[PDB]
């Protein structure tokens, strides 16, 4: 079968599922941005922009 | 000349009475007559809280806050003596009234500041 390091090659001739995988990647990245901002807001101390 | 039912729920009960722009005269004080304040009303419009800086040598400012306990803040129905002193000055001595309100305001960032807004004694 496909070796582990080639599993994603099944996308090469499937534009639809390639677009799906790209959508999922983009979802994951937007989700990371959202999560990261929420975490920073949960930890950020705004009381002293000087020091 | 409003009634309770005119007023209830409007938020007007937390507001002090007002005087027209025409009321710019003078109330004569007879030194021999005894005086009283029959009704003193105090309607807070702004609550400022002095910040607490980190370097402790920086000038600390009073900053605006958000009232979070609604229209429950005013002092009213306060009465007391109005004395006419030797030097012509007047001195109000509070004797009774709804002369306090617990108030919670909130600072930018979420910190809540409860205070006993008051003119007791
Ligand atoms: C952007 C990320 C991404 C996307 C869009 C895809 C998409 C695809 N994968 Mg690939 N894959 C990925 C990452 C991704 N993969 C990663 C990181 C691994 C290593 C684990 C794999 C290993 C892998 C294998 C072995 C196979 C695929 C296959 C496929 C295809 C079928 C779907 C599937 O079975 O996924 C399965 C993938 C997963 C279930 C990913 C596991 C999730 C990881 C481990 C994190 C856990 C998620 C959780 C919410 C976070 C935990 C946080 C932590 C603090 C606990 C599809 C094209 C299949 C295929 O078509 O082969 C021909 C297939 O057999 N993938
Ligand atoms: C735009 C970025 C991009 C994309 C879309 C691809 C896509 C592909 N690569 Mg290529 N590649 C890239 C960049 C990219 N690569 C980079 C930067 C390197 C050097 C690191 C490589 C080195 C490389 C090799 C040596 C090979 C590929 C192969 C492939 C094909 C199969 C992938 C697969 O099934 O892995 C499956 C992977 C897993 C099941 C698990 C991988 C787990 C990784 C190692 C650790 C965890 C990664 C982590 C989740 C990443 C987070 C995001 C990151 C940006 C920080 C697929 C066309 C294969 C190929 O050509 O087959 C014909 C292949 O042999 N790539
Ligand atoms: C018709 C004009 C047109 C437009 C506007 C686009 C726009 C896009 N295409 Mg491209 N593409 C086109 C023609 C077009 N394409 C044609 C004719 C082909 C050959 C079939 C392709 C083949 C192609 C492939 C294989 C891929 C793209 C991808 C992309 C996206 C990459 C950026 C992204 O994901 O942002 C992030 C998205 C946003 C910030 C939100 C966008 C809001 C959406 C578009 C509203 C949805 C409206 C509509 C109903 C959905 C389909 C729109 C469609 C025209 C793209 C972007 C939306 C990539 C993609 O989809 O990755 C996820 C991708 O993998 N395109
Ligand atoms: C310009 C920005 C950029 C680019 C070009 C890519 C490119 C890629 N990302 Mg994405 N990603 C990005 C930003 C980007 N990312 C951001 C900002 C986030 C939020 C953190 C993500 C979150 C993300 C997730 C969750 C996943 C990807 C995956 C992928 C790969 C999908 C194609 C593939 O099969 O590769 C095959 C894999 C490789 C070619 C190996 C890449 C190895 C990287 C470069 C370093 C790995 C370091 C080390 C070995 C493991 C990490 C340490 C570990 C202890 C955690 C591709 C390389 C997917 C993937 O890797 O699938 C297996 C996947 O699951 N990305
Ligand atoms: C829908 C529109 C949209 C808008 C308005 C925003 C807005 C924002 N994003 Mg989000 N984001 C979006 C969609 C969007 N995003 C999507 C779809 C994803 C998933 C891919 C993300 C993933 C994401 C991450 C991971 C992060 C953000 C972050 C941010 C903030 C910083 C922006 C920044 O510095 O980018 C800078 C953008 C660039 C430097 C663009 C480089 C473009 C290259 C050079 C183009 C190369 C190819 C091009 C074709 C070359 C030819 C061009 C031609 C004109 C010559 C900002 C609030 C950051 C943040 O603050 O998170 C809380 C952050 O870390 N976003
Ligand atoms: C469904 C739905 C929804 C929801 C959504 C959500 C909720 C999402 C979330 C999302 C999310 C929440 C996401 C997240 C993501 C994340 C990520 C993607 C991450 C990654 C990471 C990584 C990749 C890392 C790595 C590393 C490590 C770990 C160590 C060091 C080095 C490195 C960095 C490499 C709504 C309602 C809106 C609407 C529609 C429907
Ligand atoms: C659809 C997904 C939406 C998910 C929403 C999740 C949002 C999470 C991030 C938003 C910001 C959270 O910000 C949150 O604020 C307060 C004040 O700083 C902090 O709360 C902390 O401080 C306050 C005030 O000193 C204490 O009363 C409290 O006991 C303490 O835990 C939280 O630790 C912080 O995490
Ligand atoms: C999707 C985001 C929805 C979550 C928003 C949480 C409220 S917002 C939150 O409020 C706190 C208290 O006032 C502040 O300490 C903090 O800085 C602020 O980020």
């Amino acid at each position: 079968g496909l070796p582990w390091y080639r599993v994603h090659t099944v996308l090469i001739n499937d534009p639809g599922r390639l677009i799906a995988a790209h959508l999922m990647h983009t979802a994951l990245v937007a989700g990371w941005a959202g999560s990261m901002a929420l975490y920073e807001l949960a930890t950020f101390d705004p009381s002293d922009p000087v020091l | 000349t409003l009634t309770y039912d005119d007023i209830v729920g409007t938020g007007l009960a937390n507001k002090c009475p007002t005087l027209d722009d025409t009321a710019r005269g003078a109330y004569p004080i007879d030194s021999s007559q005894t005086y009283r304040i029959a009704r003193l009303c105090l309607q807070p419009t702004t609550f400022l809280v002095k910040e607490e800086p980190k370097n402790k040598r920086q000038e600390a400012e009073f900053v605006p806050t958000k009232l979070v306990t609604r229209e429950t803040t005013s002092l009213d129905q306060i009465q007391g003596e109005l004395k006419v002193n030797s030097d012509g000055s007047l001195t109000f001595v509070e004797e009774d009234g709804i002369d306090f309100q617990p108030v919670t305001v909130q600072m930018a960032g979420g910190e809540r500041i409860p205070l006993l807004f008051t003119v007791k004694n």
